[PDB]
């Protein structure tokens, strides 16, 4: 039962673009129109991640149409027209946690891309997105993602997206449909209020595989637990069944750099106070050390053993190994310290870059990639 | 039982209104299309927007679709029977079905016209009006006062003027359940 | 403090019609358009009042323009177009105290008037509401009243109209001004229900000129009060200072349940009949009276009592009231003016819902010659349930 | 005493944009009109709404009026100070200015042409855009390939092609603080 209550509350008129680690559209409009119409697409939006897709609208892959979204935190338009692809990215930073309306709008021979009512982009176009088939008008569109492979965009992206949408307006429909389902399913509600960061609900872990190469292991944790006992970093060895190296928590509460079942070296936290602490790491032959909020943990090795735990340590590294965030696959409880699974607030950065969980090789689904809930008071 | 989850909803109402019918429904792995029937045949030129949700990690899980079909201009054509299609496999469902009626104020097939006349002398004005809803009751007005007491009673779809000395004027009122409609206001001018 | 409590419950997001005894727009709007414009304007209602004005638009009183009301609690259009008056009256009944949708509109050469969305009726006319004045378009509207005279209406009306509006949009204009200005004035707010009666909040009364003259004095009176005390029914000689016949609750009895009210008929200073009654327990009760020379009955839930006096009492009081009724008297309603308490049992204010048939006909409070503001026509609220 | 409640607010935003601004106030008596002034002149040609909300049941009580000046389309004759002016008895009252100004993404005076040329033949193309905000940054590129590095900091305005060889195509990017408008696309054809 956790010491720091999450204010995981989540907000029913909303939808949570980042439901789905595959990547699958959250949801696919398709519309038939008699007369020639103009795509018309409405919504507000409120985000961290810097990368991702908002929505797609047109056709086949290589015939004709959009994609919003967003890279390095600003929005992005991408067209094919007649297979000839263009990309355009201007307007204001958008992922600064804080609701915004957006919209697309096909406008006389333009596109016409707005935040907040205000035009971004307006990018000139030769023809339109709705397109004739048996005597109709058809488009498709998507949000959360596309309905074909990223490879095959204009310029290639990460389209998950920790994003939240609501009051969207698509074609000027009244379809209570999204809204309804939406209420009877949690999974696709987005937290009511949003914080930096990325939330683990002690449900599962996320995955990575990283070279390590002479050889180093630096680990900053920014972490803000919900637990006293998780393990937030760790390598794995899927043949030896092996955790060569660990980072955790446990209580009177105390954090834990790890080899194998031994510990290298320990330091206190009182970490259900609900502050952000800094947890870091460094390791390398002949030296290991484990800092939190600037102060040193003495270890629990002479030298002699650290050496000769070190030697294992580059052993396993020459062999592949995953890297984990936030728990640690089914092991002996022999080795390793810990073992069960993070909960709570945290950011991983590893040799002095950060992770980015929709760039993971695995990720459970409960996991939020850029965003937290706020601590209950 | 079948795959659809609620079945179309109806609309009645005037010449000209603008309205949906909806069906939704859950199946499991990538969804098939939805189609309308108007009167169990296939409405092939019609404005509808179906919405997919998938409610699994992937496509391969169950999903929720709901077509919307679209009438902008309800005119009489778009009236009778409707309901949604779907060809699951090698299997045919459809689901309840829906009424689009029409019905609304009286419309005017003969309103009384503009006459001139020497007068004190005989003439006739005419006033028809049909539904739906029927009947519809007429009501005169000579100089924009009723002549009757209301709808139904008195002179109708005929009223005779054994003749007045006096130009004047001749409306006609046009009653069913749903209110009324009023005609042009003739003028009969006198020498 | 009041042995039944009744609802407070106002509604920000509210227009009060009713506002004004005077019958005075409780909104006016004005228009100045550059293009040619047609009128359209859609507005939540809900009301019981049979009879009042919902809005004016269009120019000056003799010129052209259209009136929206409700009469017989049935929608009606007044239009004067070109000095042709001419009006329409038709629709379902709106005075049944739910919320509806009423919309007018200038759609073609005719006006259409709707409610929920589905049209009652279509009004042919050939010309536009919007004047053309110094290269622009102009239109006044008014809300739940006209700026002119109602005699000089199409067909006479009372426009006081006991009626609330909620969602209101005049010509699809974005002016939240009424609205915020309706949240700093509850005055201007309804309460959030309604139910049928006229609630006397008894910090006032109204009054009416009515006549009696034989003779018959026939009142019944459907009351839920809050208070245990006051006048439901009164008559008053303004010159003498007289009351020559009162009916009113006053209470003191003995026991838990403190039962403890009578209802009191009664002449001048004297009582005639006294009857015990329930009145806080919030049920509906109903008083009636029923005087004549030589006759004087007081009922109570259909429950005679027998009077007090011995016959001859009561002729020399009959007598006395029929002098006072040879002569003009004022009908009061829910309380009496400053007065000795010498000259009738009780003068109190009342408190709560009560409605009041005079001579088997029904008062209507905004019929009457005067009737003090804070008294709803209409409307009563609900019975807080602690 | 200076009656106004409210003053005017802003409207700074791109031409077609429609925004409005009012001024309330509250006086004794009859409310007389509001006008509305830019730059010190009434203007007697706008969209204009007066609301006006009395307080007491008498019309002698006070009263709450609103005006809203209603811009249906923006454009730069519109740019300027606005105010609202009343008159009670022989003295006036003027509000406090409220300021509009147009503000957006580039606007095109030029965009590259449609051109045909001979091979190997230098040729001239254009690209003139203007804010405000300035400044305004150009880039251009051929067969939807970027000219340069970044907007601004490369070819700007006029653009000199040494010669083609092939059939190309041309865009051109307007770059401000706001945001970008792109230009239609022209095309070269050779022979
Ligand atoms: C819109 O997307 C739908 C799928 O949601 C596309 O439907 C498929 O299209 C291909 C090519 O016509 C067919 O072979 C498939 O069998 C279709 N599947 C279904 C379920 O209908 C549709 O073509 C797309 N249309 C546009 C204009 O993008
Ligand atoms: C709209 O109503 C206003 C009042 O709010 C009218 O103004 C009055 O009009 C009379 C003439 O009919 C003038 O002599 C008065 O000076 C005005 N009175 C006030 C208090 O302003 C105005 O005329 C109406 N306009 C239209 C087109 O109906
Ligand atoms: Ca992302
Ligand atoms: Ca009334
Ligand atoms: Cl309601
Ligand atoms: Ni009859
Ligand atoms: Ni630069």
């Amino acid at each position: 039962l956790p010491c720091v209550p999450f204010s995981v509350a989540k907000s029913v008129k909303s939808l949570y673009l980042g439901r789905m680690f595959s990547g699958t559209p959250v949801i696919r409009l398709r519309f038939k129109r008699l007369q020639p119409t103009r795509l018309v697409a409405e919504f507000d939006f409120r985000t961290f991640d810097p990368e991702g897709i908002l929505l797609f609208a047109g056709g086949h892959q290589d015939s004709t149409w959009i994609v919003l979204a967003l890279r390095a935190g600003r929005l992005e338009l991408q067209l094919r027209y007649n297979g000839v692809g263009r990309v355009t990215s201007s307007g204001p930073v958008i992922n600064h946690g804080m609701w915004q309306t957006i919209s697309v709008e096909e406008l006389a021979r333009n596109l016409v891309i707005k935040v907040n009512r205000d035009a971004v982009m307006k990018i000139a176009v030769a023809g339109d997105l709705f397109q004739p088939e048996r005597g109709l008008y058809h488009l498709n569109l998507t949000v959360g993602g596309i309905p074909f492979h990223e490879k095959d965009l204009v310029q290639p992206i990460n389209p998950r997206l920790d994003g939240c949408m609501r009051s969207w307006n698509w074609l000027n429909g009244e379809d209570t449909t999204i809204q309804e389902t939406v209420k009877v399913n949690t999974r696709m509600q987005c937290f009511s209020v949003t914080e930096r960061g990325s939330f683990y609900p002690g449900s599962g872990f996320a995955f990575y595989s990283l070279d390590y190469m002479t050889w180093e292991v630096e680990v900053v944790a920014h972490i803000r637990p919900a637990a006293d006992t998780g393990v937030l970093f760790a390598l794995w060895a899927p043949d030896l069944r092996a955790v060569p190296l660990s980072v955790a928590l446990v209580d009177k509460q105390l954090v834990v750099l790890a080899v194998e079942h031994t510990a290298l070296a320990l330091m206190e936290i009182k970490v259900c106070d609900g502050q952000e602490h800094v947890v870091t790491v460094s390791l390398r032959d002949g030296e290991a050390t484990l800092e939190v909020d600037g102060t040193r943990g003495q270890s629990e090795v002479s030298a002699a053993q650290l050496q000769e735990r070190l030697a294992v340590l580059e052993r396993h590294l020459r062999s592949p190994v995953l890297t984990f965030a936030g728990g640690l696959p089914d092991v002996p409880v022999t080795s390793a310290p810990v073992t069960a699974f993070y909960r709570g607030c945290m950011t991983l950065e590893v040799n002095r870059r950060l992770l980015d969980l929709d760039e993971a090789a695995y990720k459970h689904s409960d996991i939020t990639a850029h965003s937290c809930p706020p601590v209950e008071p | 039982e079948s795959p659809f989850v609620s079945n179309p909803g109806n609309i009645t109402g005037a010449r000209g209104l603008t309205g949906t019918l909806r069906c939704q429904l859950q199946v499991q792995g990538e969804p098939p299309e939805v189609h309308w029937l108007r009167d169990g045949q296939i409405l092939e030129l019609a404005d509808s927007t179906q919405t997919q949700v998938p409610l699994g990690e992937d496509e391969q899980g169950d999903w929720i679709v709901a077509s919307q079909l679209r009438i902008t201009s309800l005119q009489l054509s778009d009236t009778g029977q409707y309901q949604c299609l779907v060809f699951l496999g090698h299997q045919t469902f459809v689901s309840q079905p829906g009424y689009v009626r029409l019905e609304g104020l009286p419309y005017f097939l003969e309103e009384p016209e503009d006459r001139t006349v020497a007068a004190n002398t005989p003439f006739n004005l005419s006033c028809q009006a049909q539904g739906p809803p029927e009947p519809v009751d007429l009501l005169w007005l000579q100089d924009a006062v009723p002549l009757a007491t209301a709808p139904g009673h008195g002179p109708q779809r005929s009223l005779h003027v054994p003749g007045l000395n006096k130009t004047s004027s001749f409306s006609c009122e046009a009653h069913n359940a749903k209110g009324v409609t009023t005609s042009r206001t003739a003028t009969i001018t006198v020498l």
